[PDB]
RNA sequence: UUCAUCUAGACAGCCGGACGGUGGCCAUGGAAGUCGGAAUCCGCUAAGGAGUGUGUAACAACUCACCGGCCGAAUGAACUA
């Protein structure tokens, strides 16, 4: 264990004094296939390091009698953040990041942002889906051999957390107004912190 | 013109039932027999070893490309003897594909894979070759792994 | 019609284009014997019955059918909704042009509604739809109005994708829908119903509003939006309380406010607004209070005699006009011959064809009317006709028969009209035939007229059941009652079996218990017990005879030695089919055993006999070497090997697959001291040796069962297979539908009460056939007493009276 | 009593992720982590079993091992009587 801590704690060392500027990127909702794109995506460009934020916090308050810049950085390390790492021009790596997003589907239980519609629309759906469609209200007709969504109708309203039968109608529809991938809370910079905008 | 996809695993030069081809195609207006052809054709090597074969419905056309399949690309390497349902139940797999080999379906594989190096899709290769199990090299995989780990099997990243 | 007169009738029978013979379908108890009750109310097994209905210009002009005349004559088909009678309504359905698809509002779109309306778009008949116990909805449920406006969405929506799924494509907009009238809605146990048109026809009467395009604004989001006079297309909030659509408020709201106020007994509104919507009252009606007021004064402000009626007029087509698209799929001979067009030409003065159906009763046990729909030419009280048989080949003579008709016989509410004539399009019972004609066929006066269709069905006979008449004196009976309903009922099966016993066969446990009831009380009238049917097993040998079997003649001095062996499955195959024939000549016949069949051409030559039956698929052959009076002996093998194949030693049930292989002989030289009485006995006993050491094994029948059950039911379906040990063989899913296709290997001893399992597992939506394929070998000793092939011979052995013990091979062997 | 976790943040709780080679090999009529036998690999990795369960005919889709966000000082397991 203790020796896995010291693994991370020495990376981290050589992260801080091998990359001349890093990223604190958030991975609020960002899967895993999305890391893996990020990484590959970065890949010669930039290093992704993730870890606990007490483990970072120590690590680097136990380096800080050898580079006292991140004392700025401390602050920083709070929720879901990760050390994006890099030695190219921030505006690429910064873009790259907040590029690489995906449109995650609806998962039952999550809070829908904002009110969820379904349009008059012909879905090009197999008829047997008629079940969804009933299941949630949505009033449809079969035309051309497909399903035909009749009347816009709200699905779920702002708030309230989407419903089994939502998502799964949702994720029949491709609906999903959920788009996920890493923030940029800060930028660290040749001993100097400063905010992404 | 819509580009549709759809995927299926039919068994490498095996033609592919009219049963396991309708239900998916079959929709979309195209023969049956036509796309088990279609399969038969782009499997012809492959012979024996199931592999994935995308097929893009681009307004009722049968374009069939198979998916390399890591597990289909180390059997056809492989090259065993044609596995014969009929001949024999539980048709075990033994071939032993050389180094030179399984870095070249690394370098089919990487493309769409993640291993950083092409030591690492070597790796990656090697594992699925653990998983079935046969020999390489007169070694296992995982002591050729380990090999590339320490520093010994030089990979010639190309 | 209070008895408007037979001439009068016969009128409305010459008449093709304003009758409709149509059927209602729909799920059990959804209200069918109800609908159709109320539509004979003013009229004054499946028995037509005819309804006069008068109509207007205005709404004959509003009608895209080819037609002329102003009153109307129905002919109304009750359809049965169980499964176990899938085939009366089958036969109905070929017999009519229309479908009036009753849906619960309640239960919805249930299994059996999805299961005959899936039938009506086999055959293209096209539907419209009524659902039914609005009224259950309004007084149970308490639906305030949007409810029942959401519920009407779902299963017009339900029923839409069974006909866009289901409806070959040659229709393509037979979809339902209440916008364009073709869904009704009511109670007809009230006796009320209404479609949209007849309110948008209702309301030009007082608004002055235009009706053309009213009746597809009273359906769907379509908001009239009092206080500002728009009918607006969108529910746009109303600027805070958003409004009501068009049916809710306008269809929905009277009928709901009616509701409301009688059955709250508000007697000072009840004649205000009964007044309002212009009802007629009676000397003593007026004293009616609630559950039945709301009723008498919905059967007048809104009659469902009318609102059915309407929409059979209107929407289900006439034969004239129907029978066009049908010919070609109730006529298999090619598109281009005169008796195929006759059909769609429906004209009275072509040669006939009349299709026999049902074998209605006539209160007296063997006359048998002939119910049946004439299809083209004029049927004559005494005309000369053609029977046709339902498997005959047109070319040479088959099952066409040279009699006439008696009587022309139109049917009523159980009572008989004698006619003497009736053009095409037309529903009437044949008097006279039927004695000549097993199940089904047409009857024609052409000469080339290939038949019409045979009336196949999605259901078939499954569950067998043995029956016997106790007093032995009076089985003539029992079988002049087991041919007297299997005519009567159209899907019952009765045949004798492999182990001769009456096997009465049905759809279901519901159909048998119906017609074992008939079979017991009316069609014979003679008390009979009923019991599952005794599978008839076969014996054979998976081994080779590890020691010779010998056997010794009661004089001694002839012995046998012989050995057994497991003749091929395929051998036994080309036996029984015939490629390898008994009367076939050897070195011909051995040919082909040896080229295509793996035997030795030394062997398939030297074959004495085939058994059992003188044709079994049972060998012997000469294996022996020089002797010197084999062929006397010849016959009296051939006859012991003919009782060792009939009577075998496990439970005297015939032998299969066994070869038996004579090695060497020993035999008198005097031929009276090697006849028959001392060969055959030897003989048989040397072949029973030779089976009890040839690893003795029995093999049972195996049903081939294919089942159309949906994607929901499939697990069901392999359930039920592997708890009653079938195998799965092939699943298919059918172009475009969800109805899959498993078919599978059951034994039939594992196969009584499947079908009841198969329908409890399934939800009633698995439909299987079953037909006997083949023999498989059960791996079990059949000679252990507790194996698991070891308690079905023992209990043959007790059933039979036998032993308990099998006789070992140290019995029919003589130690040498 | 013994063995473990724990301010380099433990247990419980709530929330986020739970991937790619890969439909790993074999069979199966079908078997994709999950009816079975066998092998228990590799990459990305903060982390993820060739899979803890639910589920499908197979899918899918949920869920857990595993790692994270919040909290902040203790906590868990197997035994003994
Ligand atoms: C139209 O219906 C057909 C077939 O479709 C069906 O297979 C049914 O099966 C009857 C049996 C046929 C089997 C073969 C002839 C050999 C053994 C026979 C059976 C067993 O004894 C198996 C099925 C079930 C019957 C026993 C159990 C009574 C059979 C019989 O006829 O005796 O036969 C009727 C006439
Ligand atoms: N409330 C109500 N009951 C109904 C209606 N239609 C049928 N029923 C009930 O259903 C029962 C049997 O229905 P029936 O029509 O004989 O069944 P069917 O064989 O499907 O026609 C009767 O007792 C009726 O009370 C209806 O419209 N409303
Ligand atoms: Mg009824
Ligand atoms: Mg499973």
């Amino acid at each position: 264990i203790r020796e896995k801590k010291a693994e991370y704690f020495a990376k981290l060392r050589e992260y801080l004094e091998e990359y001349k500027s890093l990223f604190v990127v958030g991975v609020d909702n960002v899967s895993s296939q999305q890391m893996h794109e990020v990484r590959k995506e970065l890949r010669g460009r930039a290093v992704v390091l993730m870890g606990k934020n007490t483990m970072v916090r120590r690590a680097i308050r136990g380096f800080l009698s050898d580079l006292p810049d991140f004392e700025k950085l401390l602050p920083f390390v709070k929720g879901n953040v990760g050390f994006v790492f890099t030695n190219e021009p921030l505006t690429e790596i910064k873009n790259v990041i907040v590029s690489n997003r995906v449109a995650a589907p609806a998962r039952a239980g999550a809070v829908a942002p904002e009110d969820i519609w379904v349009r008059a629309v012909n879905t090009g759906m197999e008829p047997g889906k008629t079940s969804f469609f009933q299941a949630l209200g949505v009033p449809t007709k079969i035309a051309r051999g497909t399903i035909e969504i009749v009347s816009d109708v709200k699905v779920v309203d702002a708030g309230n957390k989407v419903g089994q039968s939502e998502a799964s109608l949702l994720n029949l529809l491709n609906i999903s107004p959920f788009t996920f991938g890493l923030t940029v809370v800060q930028v660290y910079d040749n001993g100097q912190v400063f905010p992404s905008s | 013109n819509e580009v549709k996809y759809l995927y299926l695993r039919a068994v490498g030069g095996e033609v592919g039932a009219s049963a396991a081809l309708a239900p998916k195609i079959g929709p979309l207006g195209l023969s049956p027999k036509k796309v088990g052809e279609d399969i038969a054709k782009a499997t012809k090597e492959f012979k024996g070893i199931k592999v994935t074969v995308q097929l893009k419905i681009q307004n009722r056309q049968a374009a069939a490309s198979v998916v390399p399949s890591a597990s289909s690309l180390v059997i056809t390497a492989l090259k065993e003897p044609p596995r014969d349902r009929k001949k024999d139940k539980n048709v075990k797999h033994s071939g032993n594909i050389q180094l030179d080999e399984i870095i070249e379906i690394a370098r089919q594989m990487r493309d769409k894979s993640f291993g950083r190096t092409l030591a690492s899709v070597t790796k990656e290769i090697l594992g699925t070759a653990q998983s079935v199990g046969c020999r390489v090299d007169f070694k296992n995989p995982h002591d050729i792994i380990e090999g590339i780990n320490a520093g010994e099997i030089e990979i010639p990243e190309n | 019609m209070v008895a408007f007169t037979v001439d009068q009738m016969r009128s409305l029978m010459d008449k093709v284009t304003n009758v409709r013979n149509m059927s209602v379908i729909a799920h059990v108890d959804h209200g069918k014997s109800t609908l159709t009750d109320s539509l004979v109310q003013r009229a004054g097994k499946s028995t037509a019955i005819s309804l006069y209905s008068e109509m207007s210009d205005e709404d004959v002009k509003e009608i895209k059918q080819k037609t002329d005349g102003n009153s109307f004559l129905i002919n109304l088909i009750d359809s049965p909704g169980h499964v176990d009678f899938s085939s009366e309504v089958t036969a109905a359905l070929r017999v009519t042009d229309g479908a009036l698809v009753v849906v619960d509002t309640i239960e919805g779109v249930c299994v059996q509604t999805e299961t005959v309306l899936r039938q009506a778009l086999g055959e293209r008949i096209k539907p419209v739809v009524v659902i039914n116990k609005v009224d259950r909805a309004l007084l149970e449920l308490q639906v305030s109005k949007e409810d029942l406006y959401q519920t009407f969405a779902r299963t017009v929506e339900s029923v839409n994708v069974i006909v866009s799924t289901y409806a070959d494509e040659v229709l393509g907009d037979v979809q339902v829908y209440p916008a364009r009238g073709t869904v009704a809605f009511g109670s007809g146990l009230h006796g009320w119903a209404f479609t949209i048109r007849q309110f948008a026809t209702r309301y030009a009467k007082k608004f002055g509003v235009d009706k053309a395009k009213m009746m597809d604004r009273l359906w769907g989001d379509s908001f009239f939006n009092p206080k500002t006079k728009k009918w607006t297309n969108k529910d746009t909030d109303a600027e805070g309380k958003p409004l009501e659509r068009a049916f809710n408020m306008f269809i929905l709201d009277p009928i709901f406010r009616l509701f409301t106020a009688i059955m709250n007994f508000k007697k000072d509104e009840i004649p205000v607004l009964l007044e309002k919507l212009e009802i007629v009252l009676k000397g003593d009606e007026k004293d009616l209070e609630g559950k039945a007021l709301l009723k008498v004064v919905m059967r007048k402000f809104l009659p469902a005699a009318d609102a059915l009626l309407e929409m059979i007029v209107l929407h289900l087509p006439s034969p004239v006009t129907a029978q066009a698209y049908r010919a070609e799929q109730l006529y298999e001979g090619p598109a281009d011959d005169a008796n195929c067009i006759a059909i769609k030409n429906c004209d009275p003065k072509a040669d006939l064809m009349l299709y026999v159906s049902k074998m209605v009763p006539t209160s007296d046990k063997g006359r048998f009317y002939a119910f049946g729909r004439v299809f083209a030419g004029t049927v004559k009280s005494g005309q000369k006709v053609r029977i046709q048989g339902p498997n005959y080949v047109p070319g040479k003579k088959d099952d066409l028969f040279i009699k006439a008709i008696q009587r022309v016989v139109l049917m009523m509410g159980r009572f008989v009209e004698p006619i003497d004539d009736c053009p095409a399009g037309n529903i009437i019972g044949l008097v006279g035939i039927d004695q000549f004609l097993l199940k089904t066929g047409t009857l024609t006066t052409s000469e080339t007229a290939h038949n019409m269709k045979v009336m196949k069905f999605s259901v078939s006979p499954v569950v067998q059941v043995a029956v016997e008449v106790k007093n032995a004196n009076d089985l003539p009976k029992l079988v002049e009652g087991l041919k007297r309903l299997s005519k009567s009922d159209p899907c019952v099966l009765t045949y004798m079996s492999e182990s001769g016993e009456h096997i009465v066969a049905g759809t279901g446990e519901l159909h048998l218990e119906i017609c074992l009831q008939d079979l017991e009380h009316d069609h014979a009238g003679v008390p009979l017990k009923i019991s599952p049917p005794v599978v008839a097993y076969r014996e054979t040998v998976e081994s080779e005879s590890s020691q010779t079997a010998l056997s010794k003649s009661p004089n001694k001095h002839n012995r046998i030695y012989l050995k057994a062996e497991p003749i091929d499955e395929e051998v036994s195959l080309a036996i029984e089919n015939g490629i390898i024939n008994p009367r076939d000549d050897f070195k011909a016949r051995a040919r082909i055993m040896a080229d295509d069949y793996g035997w030795d051409v030394t062997d398939a030559r030297k074959i004495w006999c085939f058994g059992p039956d003188g044709n079994g698929p049972n060998l012997v052959i000469d294996q022996t070497k020089a002797v010197q009076y084999l062929h006397e002996i010849k016959d009296s093998v051939v006859a012991a090997f003919q009782w060792a194949t009939k009577e075998g030693p496990i439970f005297g049930e015939e032998m299969r697959s066994v070869r038996v292989n004579i090695l060497d002989v020993t035999l008198h030289a005097d031929a009276i001291h090697r006849g028959g009485g001392q060969i055959i006995p030897t003989m048989r006993r040397a072949t029973y040796a030779g089976f009890l050491l040839a690893d003795p094994k029995i093999q049972e029948p195996v049903f081939l069962v294919e089942i159309q059950c949906p994607e929901q039911a499939v697990g069901g379906i392999y359930s039920v297979l592997n708890k009653k040990r079938g195998q799965v063989v092939s699943e298919e899913q059918r172009p475009g539908t969800p109805l899959f296709t498993v078919k599978a290997y059951l034994p039939v001893n594992e196969s009584f009460g499947f079908t009841g399992e198969l329908r409890q597992a399934t939800g009633g939506q698995a439909f299987p056939q079953m037909v006997f394929d083949h023999w498989s070998t059960l791996g079990s000793d059949p000679l252990d007493p507790t194996s698991k092939a070891g308690e079905i011979v023992l209990a043959a052995r007790k059933r039979h009276g036998m032993k308990e013990e099998v006789p070992g091979w140290q019995e029919y062997y003589d130690k040498l």
